[PDB]
């Protein structure tokens, strides 16, 4: 009814009625304890924040609980291609061209 | 997850303890039963009954301060094993609280520290609250960190306490307690937060128009302090500030762990109605010695390191402009060996407002933590008043009769003189 | 083929990369889910420079995110493009550094270096031919300036021939947010000189200056700073990912930009920065890009090159232009400001042209330059580090970690010997 | 070019209106909270007379 | 951007501030609460929530005058921190307000003025209002000017003050305050506007037909004097004139900063029905000795500098015809070294009219600030009254009892004798 | 090609420059938005002289608006053609000079010069072949008379060859708006003689009597004064922008106009000035244009040429006319008034023809003339400068700025030597 709520804050901060259960101290008495001023009055709408954002930690809790990432693969050996063509992969330890050619004559290799 | 445990000590520690926590229940929005109708885990903890249980231990040597918590509003909020009491008190006697009465229940609290330390997985630091004047707030308090040091060596042990006011005093035998506890706050303390009630009295009457304050009004602002430091833990920020981060950027030397706080703005709702508040306005009020809560003038000394904890709808742009305006000033001095003496922290969360409080609801604020050498005059006044006792031995028979050797009085006086000398060496400028 | 693994360090870095991986995903048309909603076939031809393939037309970042405080990545994953990242690539410690260079470099960095080394090894072996790595961090932190240096030294031993670029954040003297900042800065650059192929000096205060003046933003957040920094990183590799009339890559710039191995610091500039009012009156041309760049106000470094000499200059252009107008401009700017260019190197400039413009824009330019003005910053830190270190202030924190005192002296000596020869290169006869 | 300039001016106008509406909302909200205070301080004195 | 802060001192200052700020409230349209249903920003300080606060510091040594403002119509308009009070007053004693009672609250006003101009970005100057008769308006005003100059060596200090009337007097010990204060307005002032209440008494009765005026009628007539001065700062005009513009063209020597004001037309509504008002008509009454706000005839002296301030429906054509017509008048004299002694200011907005005011609405207005040497005779009458006191040493024990040395009485008398001598040197024509 | 950068300084120069930019906007058919709504092709052929290209068919004035006080800039941007200028071109400080030449020239002008120097260098380098600059200001001010002269001295060093025209405003002695005006005037002419290619001394009083008699306007505002000034500046470059039978430009005139570099002061003239009642009884002919212009009452200087000798005379005609009639009319006036022309220079008149008439009118002409009678005003300034200076009046304002005393002597000496050699050319035997 009052100020535009942040629409991420829970309805506990949209309705001050949900914090019932306190304010049950009686003034108007000679036996009034000074410490009763602490938590003396139930809140209203006006004393309740427009914006609430959390720091949600379920984004880290399960990774922390189930351990950090590690890898114990023995060897993924993946000697690669120095030429972009899918037909040929000539390696630095290899001095030989692949994809044998189509020559009319002199096929001495 | 990052957690903090409160070890509130004495009548002070109990009274600020609940006052800090009536603010804690409201920011996260917990009903006094202990339910939501995870920002809370740094103080609260889920049980089998799924409520948010205090990680806070209350210890006192007099029960009448405790049962008003066990009979007050939040009785069911707390678990009564946490609230620790004793049959007899120290009665403004450091010796009784350290040697005779303290050793009865010293083990019992330590298990309760351990069980709470068991519950938390990664603890950040320990929040200790006591008072320099009372025997329980001095004697039992002094005992507990010394073994808390040897149990948890690496753990941060933060220190909030009431330093005796320079003129008004609730006690006459306070300096004997005050001098003797200073050993523990130097070899068993990481960072101190000494404050006197007199300067709090001056601020609220001058600013908040409350001509007749009480401890409650004082307790709410002190609660506003501890919320500000650990706010960066609770809710996110552009530049989060954990407890280790400002610990590093405040302490030049291990013997120098005595900074000074400041909270701004601190104004009444009527006067706040017609004053625009900006970053520069609130950061200038932090440097006014009329708003310091320790009866010392930083202009008489020099800042070694200033720590900044902004809070509210603050922009990093106006922060740097405010720092630049502050830096271009001559009476605001700095030590020669600290060209850059700022540690800035920013939070989007605005400070909440408690029912029956004094501070107006404001969209922005600032917390200030300067370590300055102008505090050197504070223990000097204590030294003159203590030396005005010990030469002719007033009240010594009480402390000797408890079972402790009068030679410790001279050594305790000597170390504070040495500590004052160390602050003078920092005041020296390089050739 | 030519792949890049993006290393991520510190609260500074984690927000930089998150803003960066947003804009490049926009450039490659990747939704928050991870699928490809693009239109041009050029938008998906060279994506595997940064992404890896996932089943279902999905793509995953090749990035490893490291921070000592777990609170940061929760803010990272809760962003708009947070769910795109892979949880295993997130690496974290339980306790932070407190802006302390020592605890991140020696004490707690020792526990975390093993895990990050595994995933960067896994990302390395996944691709065909890695061009090199890329790390972003801040020099004022405890992890990025601390542990973040430890990964570089390890990967240089492991992968020496691969290019190593670093878009560091150097603290500013006028506005500083950390008291212990000079100690960390002095102990990080010594690690930076020995093991790094290329470094960019980025300062927040200069970034703060631009949005005040050039863009006239009333309330510029840190995101706008991340917007500008990520714009720099995209313009560096836009020639790598997309074809152009004159192609280039990291190694083409790296060979041309360091005449000697001791000088690998460059101050970057971005051309088309205009306020929204400035969009009303303008005529988008190549000279205006040349004009706006060759203003020292446009620079995002804390050094004025007018006080120094330009060693080498690079300007990578993004869009479709006729280079005759492009090529005539750097010839002119060389000639007119002849006092600011060294004489022992003729034709100090190298330029690159990438055909594909940035998304939502027609033409832009990025600039990489080496000038003598960078020693204005290192000696400025020397003015502050020596003041702190002469009185042994804030030493017990670093001393408690188990390091000796000679390390500060040698790091001080290394940065002093760096600027000493750097002065000689300024005052050199042809 | 005219697509670009139209987009830029539209964005500028949109953010101007957003700032204006935020400022408009802010002022009214403080006024109402004050209205709670005057009655709140009126009960406490009326409570005080009754004691 | 322009900002002026009022430092009104004393019962005169508070009552003047009530009248002047009322006019400023109606000029910009300020509601008594302070909400509009940026010409205001020179005077009214805009807060975030749309609330506007006057940039004034009401200071007085007794609470009763300020408390009426605290319970007045504009109670919510003013900051309670701004309104500074004191338990005990000087009670027509300069010494009490300078050495015993002032120092208790000299400090507090300095911090309040400190906060007001810290809000301001570019401060033009300080408008200071007090009186030479009262102890607080003379004593307490003297220290703040002395402390303001060392705090602000460059900031302007205009001085509008009440001078003792030649014949009528509200006090007996007034010349002692008047003589001792004149040192402060010599070495700690930039311009001065001494006004005797007697001159307005004749002017209001002769022109406005109010046979029984009151202080409000006087304070309203003081009101638009400042408004017509600040009209160029607040509103646009053909010839905008700042305070620095008219300070320069009014002070030939640093020892001569005592000009005389004049306002026109000042005429009631039933009167104003019968005369057409033109620029020539209103500017001729500005030179008539019967309309002077100081009881002196400039026909016995010579003008050395005049500031022209037109306002309203004025045309620069009719400005020059009026100036030329004025210059061809032998009855008006001028010094030899000032052939051109005019400084014309032109403003668009006609002066607004306050309710309950005698002045009718007029489409055009005119203001005079003429520095002439005929003011020197007024100080001579004060010298006659002061010296004839000091021979018998009347009331001296009051000032000595406060703790001030009686030798300052002779020194203050000696200074003004030299000041009168300096005015005769300018009166000499070479 | 041949571009013009329109300088602009002070409240004077801003208002006429606003008026001047309005008239040529009408001539080239530019809306307040910035587009072109004209009809003829020649209306958009040479628009690049004054306008710079912007995207979307927009043009920006090539002006640099400078003022020490921000209030005039608000009035400029709030006019009819307020949103045609580029907001980046607006350069301004926070504090004015207060009619003090010394403050504008040394203290406050030293901060704003660098910003303006960067704007003009941006504008000058943008144009291909810059013909030269052009400045408008007032000599009775603090910024245009002050810093405006400092701008001239700096850029003449930077750009020596380019032409320099100033439409400077010379104060009149009959009516004055400043008391310290001789000091600002004297210290500015010394800057004019050293560094200025040509000067147009325009006097406001000489504008006023025109509106009284020539046009018979009851209420001539400053807009009418600026409109007449605007017509003059358009009539100088009209042949530059539009083709004609006999073409010219600024260098066509200045080469032909100054026999010696020490003489560069002219009296501008405009022919078609008739009242509304005069339109009924008139016949637009070339002889009427010549007859009306040679009348000294039409002159916008404060000097009667019949007391001096016409050294050189220009007549720039606008329209399509008979070339025989203009040839004969000048020949007739050269012979009829033989005594008023010097004899050592035959055919003292230079003419150019521009085919395009001014918008809304059929025939017009412009006259630029150097005559010996212009010394009548400079000596009259010395009549006022020495009268005030001999008593050291108004000196502490200038002396407080840090300048010495000999500057007044040398500036007076230069003008005394100027009028001395100006005089000798009057009585010279051929
Ligand atoms: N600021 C503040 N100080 C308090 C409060 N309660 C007690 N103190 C201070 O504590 C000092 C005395 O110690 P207490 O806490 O009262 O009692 P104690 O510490 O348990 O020691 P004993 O009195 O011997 O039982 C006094 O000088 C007070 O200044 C409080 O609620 N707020
Ligand atoms: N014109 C005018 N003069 C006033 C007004 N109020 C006070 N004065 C003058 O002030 C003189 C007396 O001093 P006050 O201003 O009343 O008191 P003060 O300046 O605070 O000094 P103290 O009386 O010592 O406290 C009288 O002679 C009046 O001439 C006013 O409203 N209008
Ligand atoms: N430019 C920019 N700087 C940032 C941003 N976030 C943090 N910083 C800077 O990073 C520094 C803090 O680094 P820190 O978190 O201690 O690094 P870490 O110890 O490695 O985690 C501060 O000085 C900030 O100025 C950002 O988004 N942009
Ligand atoms: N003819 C004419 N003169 C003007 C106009 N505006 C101002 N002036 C003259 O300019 C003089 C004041 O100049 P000023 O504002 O002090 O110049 P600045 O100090 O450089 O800003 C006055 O004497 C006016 O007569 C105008 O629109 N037309
Ligand atoms: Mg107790
Ligand atoms: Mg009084």
């Amino acid at each position: 009814d009052y100020y535009r709520i942040s629409e991420k804050l829970p309805v506990r901060f949209n309705n001050p009625g949900w914090f019932h259960g306190y304010g049950t101290k009686e003034a108007v008495s000679m036996y009034r304890t000074s410490n009763q001023t602490y938590g003396s009055r139930a809140p209203t709408v006006h004393e309740m924040p427009k914006v609430f954002y959390p720091s949600s930690n379920k984004f880290s809790r399960q990774h922390a609980a189930f351990g950090m990432f590690q890898s114990h693969n023995i060897n993924v050996t993946l000697e690669k291609s120095l030429v972009t063509g899918p037909d040929n992969h000539i390696t630095h330890y290899d001095r030989l061209n692949f994809h044998p050619s189509y020559n009319v004559n002199r096929p001495s290799i | 997850m990052r957690e903090c445990i409160s070890i509130h000590v004495g009548q002070a520690g109990v009274q600020i303890g609940n006052a800090c926590w009536e603010l804690y229940c409201l920011e996260h929005g917990i009903q006094p039963d202990g339910q939501m109708p995870d920002s809370f885990n740094t103080f609260f903890s889920e049980t089998g009954a799924g409520k948010h249980v205090p990680r806070a231990v209350f210890v006192d040597l007099e029960p009448t301060v405790v049962d008003e918590v066990r009979t007050g509003t939040y009785r069911q909020l707390f678990h009564p094993e946490q609230l620790i009491t004793g049959k007899e008190d120290a009665a403004n006697n450091y010796a009784r609280g350290h040697y005779t009465i303290g050793k009865e229940i010293v083990d019992l609290v330590l298990d309760r520290i351990r069980k709470l330390a068991d519950l938390c997985t990664g603890l950040q630091g320990f929040l200790i609250f006591h008072s320099f004047g009372g025997g329980t707030g001095s004697g039992f308090a002094s005992l507990l960190m010394e073994r808390l040091s040897v149990d948890y060596g690496k753990k941060s042990k933060l220190e909030f306490a009431i330093y005796p006011a320079p003129q008004v005093s609730t006690a006459v035998v306070e300096p004997y307690n005050s001098i003797l506890t200073t050993h523990t706050t130097l070899e068993h303390s990481d960072c101190a937060f000494m404050v006197d009630n007199e300067a709090i009295y001056d601020i609220c009457r001058r600013n908040l128009d409350i001509e007749r304050p009480t401890y409650t009004n004082l307790n709410r602002l002190i609660g506003q302090i501890v919320s500000s430091i650990t706010a960066s833990l609770r809710f996110d920020g552009a530049l989060n500030v954990d407890l280790t981060e400002f610990q590093t950027n405040l302490v030049p030397y291990p013997r120098i762990h005595f900074p000074l706080a400041t909270y701004a703005p601190v104004i009444s709702a009527e006067k706040a109605y017609h004053e625009q508040l900006s970053v520069a306005e609130i950061t200038n009020a932090c440097f006014e010695p009329a708003n310091q809560m320790v009866k010392c003038d930083p202009r008489h000394g020099k800042y070694m390191a200033c720590c900044m904890l902004y809070r509210g709808d603050v922009v990093p742009k106006d922060v740097n402009a405010a720092i630049a305006t502050i830096k271009t000033k001559r009476t605001i001095q700095f030590v020669d060996w600290c060209p850059t003496g700022f540690k800035v922290g920013i939070n989007y969360q605005p400070p909440t407002v408690v029912p029956g409080g004094d501070l107006a609801k404001v969209q922005r604020a600032v917390c200030m933590l300067s370590n300055t050498t102008a505090i050197a005059e504070a223990w000097a006044r204590l030294d003159h008043k203590f030396d005005l006792m010990y030469a002719k031995r007033a009240f010594v028979h009480w402390y000797v009769g408890e079972g402790m050797e009068e030679g410790e009085f001279s050594e305790a006086r000597e170390d504070l003189a040495a500590l004052e000398k160390d602050y003078e060496e920092v005041g020296v400028d390089s050739v | 083929m030519r792949e890049i693994v993006h290393l991520q360090a510190g609260q500074c870095g984690n927000q930089i990369g998150a803003k960066f991986w947003e804009v490049i995903s926009d450039e490659h048309g990747i939704d928050p889910t991870g699928t490809y909603h693009g239109d041009s076939d050029l938008q998906l031809e060279r994506i595997n420079v940064y992404y890896n393939e996932a089943t279902g037309g999905k793509y995953v970042p090749r990035a490893v995110l490291v921070d000592l405080e777990p609170g940061t990545m929760d803010s990272v994953r809760s962003g708009p493009f947070g769910q795109i990242f892979r949880p295993d690539n997130f690496v974290f410690g339980q306790s932070g550094a407190g802006n302390n260079w020592a605890k991140g470099h020696y004490t707690e960095g020792a526990e975390l270096v093993d895990s990050v080394l595994d995933v960067v090894r896994k990302e390395a072996e996944s691709c065909d031919c890695l061009q090199g790595f890329q790390l972003t961090h801040s020099l004022g932190g405890g992890t990025g300036s601390g542990m973040g240096t430890l990964l570089i030294s390890k990967i240089r031993e492991e992968y020496p021939d691969r290019i190593m670029n670093t878009f560091s954040v150097v603290p500013s003297p006028k506005v500083s947010d950390t008291v212990v900042e000079p100690y960390n800065a002095t102990l990080s650059v010594h690690q930076l000189v020995e093991n790094t192929d290329e470094t960019y000096c980025i300062d927040n205060e200069a970034l703060y200056d631009i949005c005040f003046r050039t863009l006239k933003l009333t309330t510029p957040t840190y995101g706008d700073l991340n917007h500008l920094v990520s714009a720099t990183m995209s313009g560096v590799t836009t020639c790598l990912r997309f074809p152009g009339q004159l192609n280039a890559d990291l190694r083409k710039l790296a060979v041309n930009m360091v005449p000697f191995p001791r000088l690998h610091f460059f101050m970057p500039g971005f051309a088309p920065l205009t306020s929204r009012g400035s969009q009303q009156y303008r005529a988008l041309t190549v000279p205006e890009l040349t004009q706006q760049m060759f203003d020292a106000k446009n620079m995002m470094a804390a050094c004025d090159p007018r006080h120094g000499r330009y060693l080498t200059v690079a300007a990578v252009f993004r869009g479709r232009m006729s280079m005759k107008e492009v090529d005539e401009q750097m010839l002119n700017v060389q000639n007119k400001n002849s006092s600011y260019f060294v004489e022992w190197i003729p034709n100090n400039v190298k330029t690159a042209v990438c055909d594909i413009p940035p998304r939502g824009l027609k033409m832009s330019a990025t600039f990489i330059g080496n000038s003598t003005a960078i020693q204005e910053l290192f000696k400025r830190i020397s003015e502050q580090f020596t003041a702190m270190f002469r009185r042994k202030a804030f030493l017990h924190w670093y001393t408690g970690e188990g390091m000796d005192e000679m390390e500060f002296t040698e790091a001080e000596s290394n940065m002093n010997d760096l600027v000493s020869e750097y002065q000689q290169y300024q005052d050199a006869t042809a | 070019n005219m697509k670009l300039v139209g987009r830029a001016l539209q964005d500028l106008q949109d953010e101007a209106d957003k700032k204006k509406q935020k400022r408009e909302e802010m002022g009214r909200e403080q006024k109402i909270y004050n209205d709670y205070l005057m009655q709140r301080r009126e009960e406490e004195k009326a409570q005080e007379k009754e004691l």
